[PDB]
């Protein structure tokens, strides 16, 4: 929705990905109503059909990954971020999948020294990890700056 | 180099073109009260040129000026055509230019005066090279694809563009998407230029035509690299046969991936590229699980019934060394009897004896081994290449060369004991360490031995290469400093020192403290000599073998998940040889076939996994829709200081 | 290997019997206009099976159909029974497989036509194997409560589960929600279900009932290193006696943690498994002031008596060894005269002056001590074992080997002394190593002497064995190469190289520079010799003895903080093997009892401490 950065579509992509388990970029009532019985939620059979109708512009009835990347531009919460914090996340992230992983700061680590266990790399993990995958976001990345 | 040196000279002096021309100066700034003065002349040279054989249009949409440019489309409509006509950049029209500044405005304006959206911008500069900074492509669609504008695709599209636009490489839009920079927003146009195909029946669909060197798009992001925009592609290559609570089973496509391959396919692209950054894809999610299906089925017992078999084979020449034929020495001693030790020499009719046709048999078990090597691996080098790219296949390297150098000093020895030639021990003395130090080749098939071969590889040709010539520099000028000190004295009481050669061999020796020192304790010593081996015992045993210990010590721990990447290529690369090379009755096609279950005739791989169940996440988008730890903190303050 | 290659045959023929069946197929879809077209006919063959053995409701469940599954009830309720009769999925019914998809109306649906609470799901796919990626348990109320709904946990009791169902590994309910990664909402659901037992009389309330391996659940929490619920089951066990300002002063219960023990104690369950993490657990709080309370009291002193015992026996031993019999050489030297140095040999009837009765004392002492050795250590090897899992009690590891080889070779040296053998040097020079290099084994008492003794034992067994395939690999080349460049030449004015046992034995230290290297400097040395040996010590003494130190040193600081963690479970091991072997007149046992206080039979362990 031609106002997000790199690092968002890269968070939008796999985000629309664990709704859609079956592989392909089309979300029916089913797959949205595999996720919230997950939330231990009674899903209305009407609630189901009316948030897929309500983002759905091309009229087909499954919402694929434009119109996810449109409905979450809408309900996008907020950023303000830095420039010096970005430009250090893009050359931080090296294979450019929008995650900085354990792989990825043990080299940051080693360019300036600092001698870490693979232990204690996974010990920063966890501590910039809000949500969880053992991998930190750039919206993770950002917290970890500002904090100070 | 020179070339660099003249692109300057043509930039500067597109600069001086524009302002000695009162048109070209004029359309440059935007001066559009300046333009309607000029044009109104009668030979106001419409069609003039400058350093890179532009017009006057070509320079509004350079400096991106809308409103000069459309008074030169009023008063002369012939330049929307007429292309650069540089040797550089060749071809580009101005609807390039104005696609490439993403100007929205002027390509409607050029599409209305029936611009060409089919031009070829196929100059010097748009080429795939180091030199240039870009690789956009040829064509206007190929431009507006990879500076991310789905709105000017959109409108070239419907303005009659070609989808299957080849370049002078053969790559298509969907080729030159890949090799951009910026990953993420590349999978986003991916999509949408897939969606504007939708008719491309031709017998091939769009994105299975591969490039001048067979490569589909699928295969050449896996030789580039893009790890995302492999695992975009996987998207279509997966089927989920059926999710048990936390519990998914799908189904992957081994049809471009494995290496039964009479085409060259994805595990050859990857393990024979010179890129580091292609090793990566070698732990995605169908490519990870096949290798370790072929590895522990059949790739480790084959790799270990060839470990043995080499192993008996080189203590089978190792015993051809060792009861090799001598007889005592001939004539006499009287070569001059104060330096000749030898009284050994070797024999010409070896073989009279029943103890020597055992060993016979245990020669030719040799050298029909040897030439049983240079059939297997030389017409892989005179044939496959001209030995252009035989050195570094992944890392793996010098093994080659170390089993082509056994098998021609095996032959020489042939040779020599035909003719009976006099000194066999110099190709044997080769042939031994050659041939036992190759068996390190077969220390990459377990897990004990196999990250530790390669840092001995990669001490070798780095942190023990560069030892070596500063060791050369010091051991030639100690060891010509020692030598005439003891020139003027008695070479018996310590001869460590007689010959320049031996004066050479001594101080290698010293400096690596294997032999003790030159000490007599009897007769005086020359005053200038402790001096000089005391300068030269610093400055080797306490200064320099002291500095490496601190430079292998620094560099183990650098690159210390680089060596367990290389490994497990190494593994990948040794898999695919023995794949090849045995034949089809041994080592079964991975994967299960689907003939007989109603899937078509390619091979599947499934797998299975159990996932997560990770609460804070999926609750957080889901109400988008509606309707140890103090040193650990410690090490984020070092990133933030860092980074400031 | 090709049961896994079967089993990804059985589920790609499952799809192909869907696909080629109009009814499983329309139960796959959603197709509710197409059941009611062909279950209206005559033999629309509703006990139909695939290749698991399911039904069309199977199906429906699996894929979750509520719609579709409805239609199936409606035309034939006797498929709400028949569970799967395949070998891999035996015995799961629809009802659990409405439970494990986490659905909330088709479980109520099945509840409502009389389904089995209590149906078994026994196949091969729900055992716990390192094959499959979950493990559940077998029953219904067992899957809902791990995929952590509590709704269906609370709906499956309201009709009738049985809150006491065990596998056929014997774990109840509250085992499996041990075994779950989730570990933190595996303590929320191991509240919920204790709270609906609550009548649980029984003589077995319900979280003491064990396995088929004797563990309760709180003592599974200790294996399995569940860090988690493990202290979450220490609020049962502790008695908070009073708060005074910034200062609690607690009281936990050794009741199932001190191995005091005739049953199998947690002391001995953590302290012999194989995980690396239940060895977290020896840092909790009530464990990690028990262990210290017995290592600082007694296990520190009968530790440092056995290890004088022991060093005097060894001291003994040696002056049998320095003072053992010998008699000049009887018949001639005339073994050929240029290559014999031996001038002594054995003696037979040793004992015949008075200094050598004071070594008979000496002797039988060593004697008596290495059979005291084969009975304390013997007896428990081929009893509690076969062998099978000896090799590493905890990493401790050799030890228990070079106290049998020593007792082994002292043993031998009894029988060639009585037979009058010829070569008792042999079996002493092995006994004496073994002897003295097993005071090591002391040196586990001492945190001076404790973590370096570790680091010893994880580079035999690691950075010093790889380098050996390495090396051995080398000095094979080397030393076949130079044999054959000196076996065409004299051996006495360099003789390094004569025999090939003693080529391997000169290049094997020559590698490792302790002898100097072959150098003669008045004779002309072969000229393939100075390339050859020059080739030599740049790969051994140049390369690759500084690339140990270039990987040990880059070992010694990644496990830095794992031999630390090793050394205070040397000493578990240690404190629980003296508590065992030494009777009950030594040794008190740990904690408070509380017969003279009113607390019960059972023994108490108080921890005062200043919180913030
Ligand atoms: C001599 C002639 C006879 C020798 C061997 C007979 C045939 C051996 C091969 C048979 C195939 C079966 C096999 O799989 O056998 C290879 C084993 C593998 O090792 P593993 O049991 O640890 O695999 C498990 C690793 N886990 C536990 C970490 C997961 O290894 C072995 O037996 C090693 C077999 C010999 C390989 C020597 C090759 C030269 C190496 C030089 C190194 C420098
Ligand atoms: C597929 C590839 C293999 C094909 C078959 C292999 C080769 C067999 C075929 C032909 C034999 C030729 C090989 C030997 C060439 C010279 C033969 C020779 O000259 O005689 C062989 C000697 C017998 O001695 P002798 O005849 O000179 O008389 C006694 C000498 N006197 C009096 C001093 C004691 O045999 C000895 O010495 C044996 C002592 C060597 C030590 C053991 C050999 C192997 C070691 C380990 C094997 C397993 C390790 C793990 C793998
Ligand atoms: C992988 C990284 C390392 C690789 C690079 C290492 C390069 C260095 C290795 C070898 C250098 C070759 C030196 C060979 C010299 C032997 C020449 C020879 O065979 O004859 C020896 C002669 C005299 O000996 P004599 O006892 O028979 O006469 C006694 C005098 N009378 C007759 C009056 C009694 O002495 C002479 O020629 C003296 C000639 C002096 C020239 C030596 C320097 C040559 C090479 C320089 C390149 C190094 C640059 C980087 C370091
Ligand atoms: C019949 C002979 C046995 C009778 C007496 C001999 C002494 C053994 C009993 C004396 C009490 C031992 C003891 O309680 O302390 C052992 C002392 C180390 O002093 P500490 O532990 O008290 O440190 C202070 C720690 N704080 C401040 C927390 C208290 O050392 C020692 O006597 C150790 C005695 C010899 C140990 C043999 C081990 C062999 C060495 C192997 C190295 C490889
Ligand atoms: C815990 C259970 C195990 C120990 C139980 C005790 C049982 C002891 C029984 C036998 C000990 C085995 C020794 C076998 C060979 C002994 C040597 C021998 O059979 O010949 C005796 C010699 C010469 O005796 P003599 O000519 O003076 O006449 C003797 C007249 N009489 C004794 C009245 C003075 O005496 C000599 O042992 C030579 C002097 C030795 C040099 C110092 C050795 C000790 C050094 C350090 C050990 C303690 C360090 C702790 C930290
Ligand atoms: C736990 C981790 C440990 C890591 C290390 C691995 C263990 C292997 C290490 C070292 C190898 C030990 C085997 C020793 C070989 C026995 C050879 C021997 O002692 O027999 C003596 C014979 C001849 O002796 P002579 O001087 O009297 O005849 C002179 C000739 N005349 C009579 C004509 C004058 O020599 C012969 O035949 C030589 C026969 C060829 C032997 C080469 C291969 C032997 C070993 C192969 C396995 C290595 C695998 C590495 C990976
Ligand atoms: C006469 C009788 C005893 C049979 C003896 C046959 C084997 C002892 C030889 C014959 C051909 C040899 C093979 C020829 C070619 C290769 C490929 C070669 O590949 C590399 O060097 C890859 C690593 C790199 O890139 O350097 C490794 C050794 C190997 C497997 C050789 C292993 C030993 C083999 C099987
Ligand atoms: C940076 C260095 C100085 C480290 C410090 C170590 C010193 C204590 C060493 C290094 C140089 C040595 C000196 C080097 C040269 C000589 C001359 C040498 O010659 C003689 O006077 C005797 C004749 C002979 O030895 O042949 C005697 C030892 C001596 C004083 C050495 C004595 C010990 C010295 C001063
Ligand atoms: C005539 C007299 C002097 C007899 C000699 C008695 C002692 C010197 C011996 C007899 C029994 C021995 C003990 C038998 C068993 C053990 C356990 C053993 O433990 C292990 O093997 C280590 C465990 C692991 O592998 O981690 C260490 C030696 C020790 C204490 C031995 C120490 C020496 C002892 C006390
Ligand atoms: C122990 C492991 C982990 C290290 C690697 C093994 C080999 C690299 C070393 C260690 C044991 C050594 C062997 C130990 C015993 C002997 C017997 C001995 O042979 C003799 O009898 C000749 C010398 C003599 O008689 O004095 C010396 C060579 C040899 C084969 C040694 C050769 C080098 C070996 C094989
Ligand atoms: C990897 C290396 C090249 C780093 C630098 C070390 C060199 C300076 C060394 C390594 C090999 C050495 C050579 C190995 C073999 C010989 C033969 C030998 O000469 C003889 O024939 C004997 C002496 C005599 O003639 O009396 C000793 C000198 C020489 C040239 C050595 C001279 C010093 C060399 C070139
Ligand atoms: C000059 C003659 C006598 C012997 C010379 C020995 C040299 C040429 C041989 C013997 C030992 C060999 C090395 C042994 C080990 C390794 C590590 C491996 O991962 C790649 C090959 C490599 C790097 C070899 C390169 C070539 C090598 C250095
Ligand atoms: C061949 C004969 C003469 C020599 C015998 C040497 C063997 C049996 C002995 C000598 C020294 C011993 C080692 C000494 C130190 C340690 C570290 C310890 O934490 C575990 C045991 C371990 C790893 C021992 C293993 C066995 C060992 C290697
Ligand atoms: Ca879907
Ligand atoms: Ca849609
Ligand atoms: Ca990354
Ligand atoms: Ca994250
Ligand atoms: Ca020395």
């Amino acid at each position: 929705a031609d106002q997000l950065t790199e690092e968002q579509i890269a968070e939008f992509k796999e985000a629309f990905s664990l709704f859609d388990k079956d592989g392909d970029g089309t979300i029916t009532t089913k797959e949205l109503g595999t996720v919230m019985r997950s939330l231990g939620q009674n899903p209305t059979e009407a609630e189901l059909q009316d948030m897929i109708n309500e983002v759905d512009a091309d009229g087909n009835g499954t919402i694929d990954f434009p119109e996810f990347l449109t409905m979450m531009a809408r309900k996008m919460k907020d950023t303000d971020s830095e420039e010096e914090i970005r430009e250090a996340f893009r050359v931080f992230d090296k294979d450019g999948n929008g995650y900085i992983s354990a792989a990825e700061l043990r080299h940051v680590m080693t360019n300036l020294g600092e001698k870490l266990t693979d232990e204690e790399v996974d010990e920063m993990i966890r501590e910039a990890d809000i949500d969880g995958d053992g991998q930190v976001n750039y919206e993770e990345f950002v917290q970890m700056m500002t904090a100070k | 180099e020179s070339w660099a040196q003249s692109r300057d000279e043509q930039n500067l002096l597109q600069q001086k073109r524009i302002w000695e021309s009162p048109l070209l100066l004029a359309a440059k700034d935007n001066d559009v009260q300046a333009l309607n003065k000029l044009l109104k002349y009668e030979d106001c040279k419409v069609h003039q040129r400058g350093a890179m054989g532009e017009t006057a249009l070509h320079i509004a949409a350079l400096y991106d000026n809308l409103e000069a440019a459309m008074v030169l489309m009023e008063a002369a409509p012939e330049l929307v055509f007429e292309p650069m006509t540089s040797e550089l950049y060749e071809g580009q029209t101005a609807l390039h230019i104005a696609v490439v500044n993403q100007n929205m405005n002027l390509v409607r304006a050029l599409l209305a005066r029936r611009a060409s959206v089919s031009a070829r911008a196929t100059g010097t500069a748009f080429r795939r090279s180091p030199c240039n900074l870009i690789y956009f492509g040829e064509h206007p669609l190929s431009f507006a694809a990879c500076v991310n504008s789905e709105e000017i695709v959109r409108l070239l599209i419907e303005h009659g563009a070609d989808i299957r636009a080849q370049d002078s490489l053969g790559n298509t839009v969907l080729h030159i998407l890949i090799l951009q920079p910026n990953k993420t927003f590349a999978c986003q146009m991916y999509n949408l230029l897939l969606s504007y195909d939708r008719h491309g029946d031709h017998l091939q669909p769009l994105d299975l035509v591969p490039n001048h060197q067979g490569l589909t798009p699928f295969k050449l992001a896996g030789v580039e690299g893009n790890t995302v925009m492999f695992q975009h592609l996987m998207q279509k290559r997966k089927h989920t046969q059926w999710t048990y609570g936390p519990l998914t089973s799908t189904l992957y496509d081994l049809t471009e991936i494995d290496s039964s391959g009479d085409e060259q396919s994805l595990l050859e692209l990857i393990i024979t590229t010179k890129k580091r950054e292609a090793r990566q894809i070698l732990d995605q999610t169908p490519v990870k699980e096949l290798v370790s299906l072929k590895w522990k089925r059949y790739g480790r017992p084959y790799f270990c019934m060839l470990g043995a078999i080499y192993l008996l084979y080189i203590i089978c020449f190792t015993m051809c060394c060792i009861y090799r034929p001598l007889k005592p020495r001939t004539n006499n001693r009287t070569s001059p009897r104060d330096n000749t030790l030898l009284q050994q020499k070797l024999l010409q009719e070896a073989y009279m004896t029943p103890k020597d046709d055992i060993r016979l048999v245990g020669e030719l078990v040799t050298v029909i081994g040897a030439i049983i090597i240079l059939l297997v691996e030389v017409p892989d080098i005179f044939r496959m290449g001209v030995t252009r790219f035989f050195g570094q296949t992944i890392l793996g390297g010098p093994f080659h060369v170390l089993i082509i150098t056994y098998a021609f000093m095996v032959l020489v020895t042939m040779v020599m004991r035909l003719i009976s030639a006099s000194g066999e021990v110099v190709p044997m003395s080769f042939a031994l360490v050659l041939g036992w130090c190759n068996v390190m080749y077969f220390a990459r098939g377990f897990q004990m031995l196999g990250p530790f071969t390669i840092m001995i590889q990669k001490m070798i040709f780095g942190d023990l290469m560069r030892f070596c010539w500063l060791m050369a520099v010091v051991i030639l000028g100690f060891a010509s400093a020692f030598y005439i000190i003891f020139q003027t004295e008695d070479p018996e009481e310590l001869g460590h020192f007689y010959d320049y050669p031996m004066a050479l061999f001594s101080t290698f020796e010293l400096f690596l403290t294997i032999i003790d020192g030159p000490a007599n304790y009897n007769v005086d010593l020359p005053f200038m000599y402790s001096i000089t081996y005391a300068a030269f015992a610093i400055i080797a045993t306490l200064l320099m073998l002291n500095l490496l210990i601190a430079m292998m010590g620094d560099t183990h721990w650098r690159v210390a998940h680089e060596r367990d990447e290389l490994w497990r290529a190494q593994i990948v690369a040794t898999t695919v040889m023995l794949e090849r090379k045995l034949p089809r009755c041994l080592w079964p096609r991975s994967g299960i076939c689907g003939r007989e279950y109603g899937l078509g005739d390619r091979w599947f791989l499934r797998v299975e996994d159990r996932q997560d169940l990770n609460r804070q996440r999926i609750q957080r988008y889901a109400q988008a829709f509606h309707t140890s730890t103090s040193r650990s903190s410690a090490n984020w303050e070092r990133l933030r200081q860092g980074t400031l």
